[PDB]
């Protein structure tokens, strides 16, 4: 449902997205109520903090190799919830 | 009885509510102490 | 030596359908369950009490 944009080739842990503020969900509850990546919808390129519910770069992004967007899932119990982040890559 | 306890003034009327599975409605209704007989005729439900 | 065998089976969760809610009509000691499934659906039915 999310709609995130990143650059081309940043850097490692640089900023893309914050889940937790944009989809309502409670930030201290995140490690109670169990927020983990989806383990189907991963990529190399994107990780989440656990703790802030941020999303930032994990590996440098090379245009010509993953490519067309990028998507990831998030998981959450108790209630059970599941949202779906995509990512657009400029040139 | 659906309530337990009801609250009481002077040489009133109160309403109580009750459940039961027989036809006949033959019982005893404590109010505040002492006893009371109460005698009725209870019909089928409509719902199955 | 030893490797690991990947892609390890993980918990998670995923969504399944919500079948259309039955049209229930009373007659007397029983009820009649009108269904209506696209897809083969389980519908399990028990009696509340000791058998």
């Amino acid at each position: 449902q999310l709609h995130y944009t990143v650059q081309e080739e940043q850097e490692h842990g640089t900023f893309v997205g914050n889940i937790a503020e944009d989809l309502g969900l409670d930030i201290t509850k995140l490690s109670a109520r169990g927020f983990q990546t989806v383990p189907n919808s991963r990529t190399p390129y994107l990780d989440l903090n656990l703790e802030t519910g941020v999303l930032y770069v994990n590996e440098k992004i090379d245009r010509e190799q993953i490519c067309c967007v990028l998507h990831l899932e998030v998981f959450l119990e108790n209630p059970l919830e599941l949202f779906q982040v995509e990512i657009e890559v400029l040139d | 009885l659906k309530e337990a306890t009801t609250h009481v003034t002077a040489t009133g009327s109160i309403t109580l509510h009750f459940s039961t599975s027989s036809p006949q409605a033959n019982f005893i209704v404590s109010l505040c102490g002492k006893k009371t007989t109460c005698n009725a005729e209870c019909k089928p439900p409509a719902d199955h | 030596g030893k490797l690991h065998i990947p892609f390890r089976l993980t918990p998670t969760v995923c969504p399944v359908p919500l079948a259309h809610t039955p049209t229930v009509t009373k007659w007397f000691k029983g009820i009649t369950l009108h269904l209506t499934a696209t897809r083969p659906t389980l519908l399990t039915t028990r009696k509340l009490g000791l058998r």
